[PDB]
DNA sequence: AACCT
DNA sequence: TTCACATCTATTAGGTT
RNA sequence: AGGGCGAUUUAACGUCCUAAGGCUGAGCUCGGCAAGGGUUAAUCUCGAUUGUUGUGUUACGAUCGAGCGUUUCACGUGAAAUGUAAAUAAUAGAUGUGAAG
């Protein structure tokens, strides 16, 4: 459904025209900054008010009631009637509502009417207090307040009254916002993509120099200028090198239809050799990475980032704040986008592999267990985003996606099934000792895998488990 | 400087003895979080009433620079007649009791800041149920102390959201409350409770364990606060924390 | 461009 | 004391002066 | 040797700047100084038809040809598209582990 495209803009306007600008939009995420920390603060305090207020004295009066019925329940008991056990239970609910009575005398001196206050003073009119720091644009409140209301709701649901997790504590990295109907698009006399944004200066679209290699973007923004991509909320972040990148989010609607064969399903391994193999279910396969591009790659970037961590940590200091922090965000995000890229390389190969031959399921190893960690190219990899890439391009086009449990993988045969130790005796293929099955070991573990039913979600039910 | 010492540790008796203890022990764990949630809503109210603006005030305010802004543009401008004298004298009129409003909410909000203060926030002598009578001492120490660097933080102007007190928190007692010596070696606390420290060889350590005791159960060192909380693994963990002057 | 919800 | 990565949640405003 | 810069992210190629893996400021504290070139191009040789800004500025390309190297399909050969290659869902917090004084 949602998806985000990433563009780089600029200002039309003089040398001077540009210091102003940039300004009013680094303000102007400043006070989004201060805006969404008070908003929660506010939320908080409300919030634990009211159950460690009153509802406090209600609880108190639910807990009385039941242990009142509890006692004269086991009373019940005994005049049925061991007798023992009920006096047990007898002396225990007695101090019970010993304590109870003495929380319920503290909580009912009615000292202050707080919550009645606070709630009509402050948070029924969170909008106007928020007018405090000085919006430059005064319609950002609205979105402020939506997003720190579903935000406490959210966060209130996962469990944070109980005292498992803690308060959000936004950063000042937290980008600009803007609204949905905000941004309008339209074609300039030099043919250039400019938009119009509120409060001074529109917006040009950086769109290459030569239209030969940038005919996607073209398209993309031709398609929401006449409206067919609809248009959403959007937000403003400078990069380390201050160029302006507006994550601009469009809701596609997606209606392509893609016959299936029905039952057709397909399989996933991770080899030694193939970074990521596969095959189908029902002389079809497709390898996907190599070796010689990505082991010699990521070799050469972790023996340099390892060599600045040694020039860093011989240093003194390593000349402080200044090439610590520059080396700090440089590989952290050289190395974080690379591994993004790969996953986008290996996910898209994989569902591209999927819709050419008309698949309709897709199973795969389970991830981020103790095994298939190891035993594996990608030894120290971000599982996690694989995992999301699949299911988001998979239901993107209409495809499921399942996992399933990898034990005896490596060491079966997959035209009979046997398990035995050492079935795979040469490294670079296999040979059945009981049907004289000649094929390579990859495309044995991805037929092993495509053949399997047995759907597992959750860690612990496993065939093998620690 | 003061320093931070881990040590595990186990209590002996009867196996009734130690489900009564270990029930207690996380029980008065549970209350003092409690307490310090409690704690720090009320302060944080205290101190957002005080410094920080009100609803209406905001909504009067605006209005009267509304006004304000109004009346000089008109002045302005005007260097038949009788509309804008009359439409200029509305709006002085209205200004002025747009103060008197402006003023009398302001007094409101001050005298609720002053009225709560000592009936409510002056010592917090709402209860929960604790099985000791230390512990809110303990607690309001705590609250007090976090606020005032939180606040100085820039917690006041919006550049960081209140400190939520999570339950994994650890049991704070008081440094008189546990006493320590040799029979192995046994932590005599209040509650009439003597851990027993495990002191058994580990790879990674406890060999410099027995040293560290052993230096300090000769009197050399003083005792400060310390913590007592539970692992992932349950071992009943002393945060004891040694500080040498 | 702001307010209300 | 202060920095990195892996797993895992929810989100992306409408209407009206 | 690192980094800008070529619509964004990676790796290589192209061109410029440097011990900015620096220096200089003000009152133990806080800031500033870099990067296509110029009409044959900023990322295949060349051919034809064409432009655009006007000068060291926010205002250098389009269309047919060939050659040249790629991917895919049938039986090394033939067909298509390609123009460095592969991609284009992105934020925010929470919880878990490591490294460096």
């Amino acid at each position: 459904m949602i998806t985000v495209r990433k563009i780089k803009l600029t200002i039309m306007g003089d040398k001077d025209t540009r210091n102003s600008q940039y300004k009013w939009i680094r303000d102007e995420q400043y006070n989004q900054y201060r805006a969404l920390n008070m908003g929660m603060t506010y939320l908080a305090v409300n919030d634990i008010l009211y159950m460690n207020e009153s509802g406090l004295e209600i609880r108190t009066i639910k807990d009385l009631k039941d242990c009142e019925k509890d006692i004269d329940k086991n009373k019940k008991e005994i005049e049925k009637l061991k007798i023992s056990l009920v006096e047990n239970k007898i002396e225990d609910y007695k101090l019970k509502i010993v304590e109870l009575n003495k929380i319920l005398e503290e909580t009912q001196k009615e000292r202050m009417d707080i919550q009645k206050e606070f709630k009509e003073k402050y948070v029924d009119d969170l909008y106007q207090v928020l007018d405090k720091i000085p919006f430059k644009h005064l319609d950002n409140k609205s979105l402020v307040t939506q997003r720190i209301k579903a935000d406490i709701k959210s966060d209130k649901s996962n469990g944070l009254l109980k005292g498992e997790r803690s308060i959000r504590n936004y950063k000042r990295n937290f980008p600009l916002m803007t609204r949905g109907r905000d941004l309008k698009f339209k074609y300039d006399d030099n043919d250039d993509i400019e938009i119009k944004w509120m409060e001074g200066i529109k917006f040009k679209v950086i769109l290459g120099n030569r239209i030969k290699n940038s005919l996607e973007l073209r398209h993309t923004l031709h398609k929401v200028i006449e409206g067919k991509y609809k248009i959403c909320d959007s937000s403003l972040q400078f990069d380390k090198n201050n160029n302006l990148i507006l994550n601009l989010t469009l809701d596609i609607p997606i209606d392509i239809v893609n016959k299936k064969v029905s039952g057709r399903v397909v399989g996933v391994d991770l080899g030694l050799k193939i970074p990521a193999y596969c095959a189908l279910n029902d002389y079809i396969k497709k390898s996907i990475g190599r070796i010689d591009d990505f082991l010699k790659v990521r070799t050469q970037m972790q023996s340099r980032r390892r060599r600045l961590q040694i020039a860093i940590q011989s240093a003194k200091g390593g000349k402080g704040r200044v090439n610590k922090l520059q080396a700090l965000e440089r590989f952290a995000e050289k190395e974080k986008n690379f591994a993004k890229t790969y996953n986008h390389f290996l996910s898209s190969n994989i569902v591209k592999f999927a819709v050419s031959n008309q698949a309709e399921q897709i199973n795969m190893e389970l991830l981020s267990l103790k095994e298939t960690q190891n035993k594996s190219i990608l030894r120290n990899w971000s599982y996690y985003q694989l995992q999301t890439m699949i299911e988001y391009k998979a239901q993107r086009e209409g495809i499921k996606v399942k996992y399933i449990d990898p034990y005896h993988t490596s060491q079966t045969c997959s035209k009979c099934g046997n398990y035995e130790e050492g079935q795979r005796e040469s490294q670079a293929d296999f040979i059945c000792k009981k049907c004289g099955y000649k094929v390579n070991a990859d495309y044995n573990a991805a037929r092993n895998i495509a053949m399997s039913n047995k759907y597992i979600t959750k860690k612990e039910e496993s065939k093998y488990y620690k | 400087m003061i320093t931070v010492r881990k040590i595990k540790l186990t209590i002996m008796g009867d196996k009734d003895t130690r489900n009564s203890q270990y029930k207690w022990i996380r029980d008065e764990q549970y209350n003092q979080y409690r307490a310090l949630n409690m704690g720090m809503t009320y302060l944080a109210v205290n101190d957002i009433l005080y410094m920080n603006e009100s609803g209406l005030e905001i909504r009067t305010i605006k209005d009267l620079k509304d006004c304000e802004k109004d009346i000089d543009k008109n002045k302005k401008e005007i260097e038949l007649v009788e509309n804008k004298i009359e439409d200029y004298k509305l709006k002085i009129v209205e200004l002025n009791k747009i103060l008197e409003e402006t003023q009398k909410e302001r007094m409101d909000i001050q005298k609720e800041f002053k009225e709560k203060y000592v009936d409510d926030l002056y010592q917090v002598l709402d209860k929960i149920p604790f099985k000791h009578l230390d512990n809110k001492s303990l607690v309001t120490q705590r609250i007090k102390a976090d606020i005032k660097s939180d606040k100085s933080n820039g917690l006041l102007k919006g550049e960081r959201s209140i400190r939520n007190y999570k339950r994994n928190f650890p049991l704070m007692t008081r440094g008189r409350d546990l006493k320590f010596k040799y029979d192995d070696i046994e932590i005599k606390w209040m509650e009439g409770i003597k851990f027993k420290v495990i002191l058994g060889n580990r790879i990674k350590n406890s060999l410099e364990l027995r040293h560290t005791l052993h230096k300090v159960i000769e009197g050399k060192y003083k005792i400060c606060d310390s913590s007592l909380q539970f692992d992932k693994n349950n071992n009943l963990i002393l945060n004891l924390t040694l500080d040498i002057p």
